[PDB]
């Protein structure tokens, strides 16, 4: 019994309209919206007992709910504010006690979009010394120069995602801590067997999904519009 | 004498926020408890209202109701939300729960629920079900209440075991009060011509009152309803239609268990 | 809705000068919200006790009001009831004979 | 807040057992449920306890609930690295959809991984698109070593991070350092207590 949320990540400006969506195909009458803030449990915003009905929860202010159908519950933020930066969870259920939770949606609401910037992505190839010393090969990926810190980095080998042998910095580091709006940088590692790297038919790709502006946000500067985009780097295995 | 124990609950919901729940409890026609909205605890209205329950058993039982009352209030409110705009405030729920005690150790328990003054729902067997005549929209509420296995199992315990046990205890403890005999007093009066026999102060409820010429039971006697007195006794009047002038000769005979075969006779 | 039935009657047989208790029995009404007053010569009597409200097997509500009174030749006694089911408030008078 | 968890956070070595408390004042308490949450992820249910006095288990997880005490615990046996997560206690006030859920703020667990065969080295890795730029990778140290940040703000050093080659059953720690604005790999980790037997290849 599965539940989905879109978008999964959103960077937004103050005064903007944000719409958070939830879709559920289980014919559950009941849907619920929560936000999670570190140092609190999940808190109930709005909820719904069926199509056309929405109900206030414990913290409803600033949010409006909409239930057009049995499958869609949607959290509407009419005039967004920084205080609404959070992680939002949608849930559904039938008459019973279990609520089945969605995967979450990260919201960051900024005062200003002037600093938004996509990352550069570099891929660093395994050291010959490492290969000979350990019989293992570590690729390193480097994402730099980005703002804000909303990036999902992921590793692909021959067009399929790999999680084994991967590790990514728990949070990015500031490139310029003496500044308030410093751009960020983030690194990740993928370690494979040397003989896996040595194979020239294995295609390695580090991919960063950056979350920034929408086609609908206005852009007043000269550098390209820092839209939500994918930036990536790649290499082939070599002997 | 078959004794019926009754828990009568009445709950009003004026709008989305305002609500009160009051309860009275009866054993036959004697009040044994009152539990008003204002009060955190259930009041005894008789010395023996605790029955044969220990203090610990009573505290644990009251605590269960204390939770029930708060829970009930919210659940009605969430149900109103679930049904809207089909159903809306003001709303009146009444519950009538208890058991009827029979000879031997036989009994029968009930839990009936009324919505806007119409009986619609009951607990029966293992679950809630709607009774014949009930609107179909109640099927959602019923399905939802039947999901709660915890509540189901508890209500089954209350109806199958706690009630009969407790009432047996009440009948022992309160025997003196239950078996009391209070003698009626009578008096006469007329009105435009109609004659009236007033009988008041009697316990228990069964009474015989007839208008009589000498010893010919006047067929015309019309009994009123049984009206209560504050001190837990009854009042009742019998009216006789007559042609003015023919009053002399008529008398009022009143039979009641308290009189010990010494009927009250009252000539006009 | 049910429109209230009101019935006024005395606890003991009525004797001028002799203190007594007078009952107002209000029945057959739905919904339960009600204002019940007991009047001496049109004026509200102050020490009026109320039974807890309750209802019959037919789900209709009932309640007993009573107060200490002393019937005299001159004084009139009544029970006045306000309830949504009624445009006007209903007053029933105590008649010692009825 | 009617649901309190303890400890706030705790740090534990792989293989050790740990115990998490939940205490509540919720009324009534139909059921209690334990969730696991990896940083950046949803809530996965571990178990739900429903009886007045209840015990349950799910693999290396077990739990008790005592409703009279309004108290529950979660026992994790033989902690693995993947146990690193926030653990969330949730109490439901109804046996049906009419209920509200009352969430704890969570207990943060960190499991320190067991490095079987340390081999601290520092390697140089070249950029694929250009052989001029490069990173400096410090790897294969044990969990006793701390990676202290750089003295120069020209230089960037990430904090240690542990990867698991599941198929090989192999865990390893690593840190990455760089800086474009003369910089080299012997210089990179000078400000850290790197082990004595560290490999620095030609
Ligand atoms: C009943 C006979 C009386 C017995 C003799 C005693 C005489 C004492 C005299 C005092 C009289 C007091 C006034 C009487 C009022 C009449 C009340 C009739 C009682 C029957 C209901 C008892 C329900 C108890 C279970 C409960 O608390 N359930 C709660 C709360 O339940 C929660 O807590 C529950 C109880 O907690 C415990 O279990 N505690 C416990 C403690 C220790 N060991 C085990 C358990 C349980 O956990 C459950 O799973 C959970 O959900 C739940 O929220 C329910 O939904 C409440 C409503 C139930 C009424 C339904 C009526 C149907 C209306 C339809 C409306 C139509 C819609 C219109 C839009
Ligand atoms: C409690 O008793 C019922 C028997 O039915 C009773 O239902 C009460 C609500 C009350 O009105 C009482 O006077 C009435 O007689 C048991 O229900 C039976 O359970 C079995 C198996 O569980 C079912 O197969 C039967 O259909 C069902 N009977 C009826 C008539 O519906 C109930 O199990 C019992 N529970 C406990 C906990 O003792
Ligand atoms: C009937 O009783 C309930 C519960 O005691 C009252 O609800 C409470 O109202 C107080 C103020 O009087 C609030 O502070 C509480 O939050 C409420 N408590 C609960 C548990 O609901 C209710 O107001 C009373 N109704 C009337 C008409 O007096
Ligand atoms: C609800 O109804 C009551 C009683 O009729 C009234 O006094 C009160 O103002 C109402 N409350 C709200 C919030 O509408």
């Amino acid at each position: 019994a599965a539940v989905t949320q879109s978008p999964r990540n959103k960077v937004a400006v103050t005064g903007g309209k944000v719409t958070l969506s939830c879709n559920q195909t289980n014919n559950h009458n009941n849907m619920y919206w929560y936000r999670q803030d570190t140092g609190h449990g999940l808190r109930l915003i709005h909820y719904s007992y069926g199509a056309g009905s929405t109900e206030k929860g414990d913290i409803p202010d600033g949010y409006k709910a909409s239930r057009p159908s049995q499958e869609n519950f949607s959290l509407i933020l009419e005039l967004a504010t920084p205080s609404q930066t959070s992680v939002y969870f949608c849930a559904s259920g039938d008459e019973g006690y279990t609520q089945y939770f969605g995967p979450g949606t990260r919201l960051l609401v900024l005062e200003d979009l002037r600093n938004v910037t996509p990352p550069k992505v570099s891929l660093f190839e395994p050291s010959k010394a490492e290969i000979s010393h350990t019989q293992k090969a570590t690729l390193v990926c480097l994402a730099t120069g980005f703002y804000p810190d909303h990036v999902e980095l992921s590793w692909w080998v021959n067009g399929k995602e790999v999680h084994s042998g991967v590790c990514t910095d728990p949070q990015p580091l500031k490139e310029q801590p003496a500044l308030n709006d410093s751009r960020y940088s983030l690194s990740s590692r993928l370690r494979v067997s040397a003989t896996f790297w040595q194979n020239p038919r294995n295609h390695f790709r580090c991919q960063v999904q950056f979350y920034g502006l929408s086609e609908n946000d206005e852009w007043t500067q000269d550098r390209a519009k820092p839209v939500t985009q994918i930036v990536s780097a790649e290499a082939w295995g070599r002997a | 004498k078959n004794y019926t124990f009754r828990c009568l609950q009445m709950s009003s919901f004026a709008n989305r926020s305002w609500s009160r729940t009051d309860s009275v409890v009866w054993l036959g026609d004697l009040q044994t408890h009152r539990w008003s909205n204002d009060s955190a605890t259930i009041s005894f209205t008789k010395p023996w209202s605790q029955g044969k329950l220990s203090n610990q058993q009573w505290e644990k039982l009251q605590h269960m109701f204390q939770v029930y009352r708060v829970s009930f209030t919210r659940d009605i409110q969430e149900l109103v939300k679930m049904m809207s705009p089909k159903e809306d405030y003001p709303i009146e729920i009444q519950l009538s729960a208890g058991c009827e005690m029979y000879p031997g150790n036989a009994s029968e328990s009930f839990l009936h629920v009324a919505f806007q003054g119409k009986y619609v729902v009951r607990f029966w067997g293992t679950s809630w079900q709607t009774v014949p005549g009930a609107p179909s929209w109640l099927d959602l509420p019923i399905k939802v209440l039947n999901a709660d296995q915890g509540t189901s199992a508890t209500v089954q315990m209350l109806l199958n075991d706690t009630c009969p046990l407790f009432v047996r205890g009440l009948l022992e403890a309160g025997k003196s009060d239950l078996e009391k005999q209070e003698k009626p007093v009578a008096w006469l009066s007329s009105v435009p011509r109609q004659l009236v026999c007033h009988v008041s102060g009697f316990y228990p409820k069964p009474v015989w009152v007839m208008w009589m010429r000498g010893d010919q039971e006047q067929q015309g006697t019309h009994r009123g309803d049984f009206l209560p007195n504050a001190d837990e006794t009854w009042y009742l009047q019998a009216t006789l239609d007559v042609e003015a002038g023919e009053e002399a000769g008529l008398a009022c005979r009143v039979k009641h268990s308290s009189l010990g075969g010494q009927d009250i006779i009252l000539y006009w | 809705q049910k429109t209230p039935q009101i019935q006024v009657y005395s606890r003991h047989p009525p004797e001028n000068g002799k203190p007594n208790i007078l009952n107002c029995y209000v029945t057959q009404f739905h919904p339960p919200h009600i204002e019940i007053q007991m009047l001496k010569n049109g004026k509200k009597i102050p020490k009026v006790e109320m039974s807890d409200m309750s209802f019959s097997k037919d789900w209709s509500f009932y309640i007993l009001a009573h107060t200490e009174f002393t019937p005299t030749e001159t004084d009139t006694y009544a029970c006045r009831v306000k309830h949504a089911s009624m445009a006007e408030p209903k007053t029933v008078y105590w008649d010692r004979d009825m | 807040t009617q649901v309190e968890q303890s400890p706030q956070s705790l740090v534990v070595r792989q293989g050790e057992n740990c115990v998490l408390q939940c205490n509540y004042s919720v009324t009534p308490d139909n059921h209690l449920r334990w969730f696991k949450q990896d940083t950046g992820k949803g809530l996965v249910s571990l178990t739900v306890l429903v009886d007045q006095k209840d015990k349950t288990s799910n693999g290396r997880y077990s739990a008790t609930l005592d409703k009279d005490a309004k108290h529950s615990t979660l026992h994790i046996t033989a902690t693995l690295l993947d146990d690193t997560a926030t653990y969330i206690c949730v109490v439901g006030d109804r046996g049906s959809a009419l209920g509200r859920l009352h969430f704890g703020a969570g207990t943060q667990l960190i499991v320190i991984p067991d490095i079987q065969n340390p081999d601290p080295a520092v390697y140089q890795l070249r950029d694929s698109k250009s052989s001029d730029k490069s990173v400096c990778l410090f790897t294969d140290f044990d969990s006793q070593t701390n990676v202290s940040q750089s003295k120069d703000s020209d230089v960037y050093i990430t904090d240690k991070c542990v990867l698991d080659m599941r198929s090989m059953d192999f865990k390893s720690n690593s840190a990455v350092a760089w800086s474009n604005k003369d910089f080299a790999c012997a210089n990179a980790f000078n400000n850290s207590i790197i082990p004595e037997d560290t490999f620095f290849p030609s």
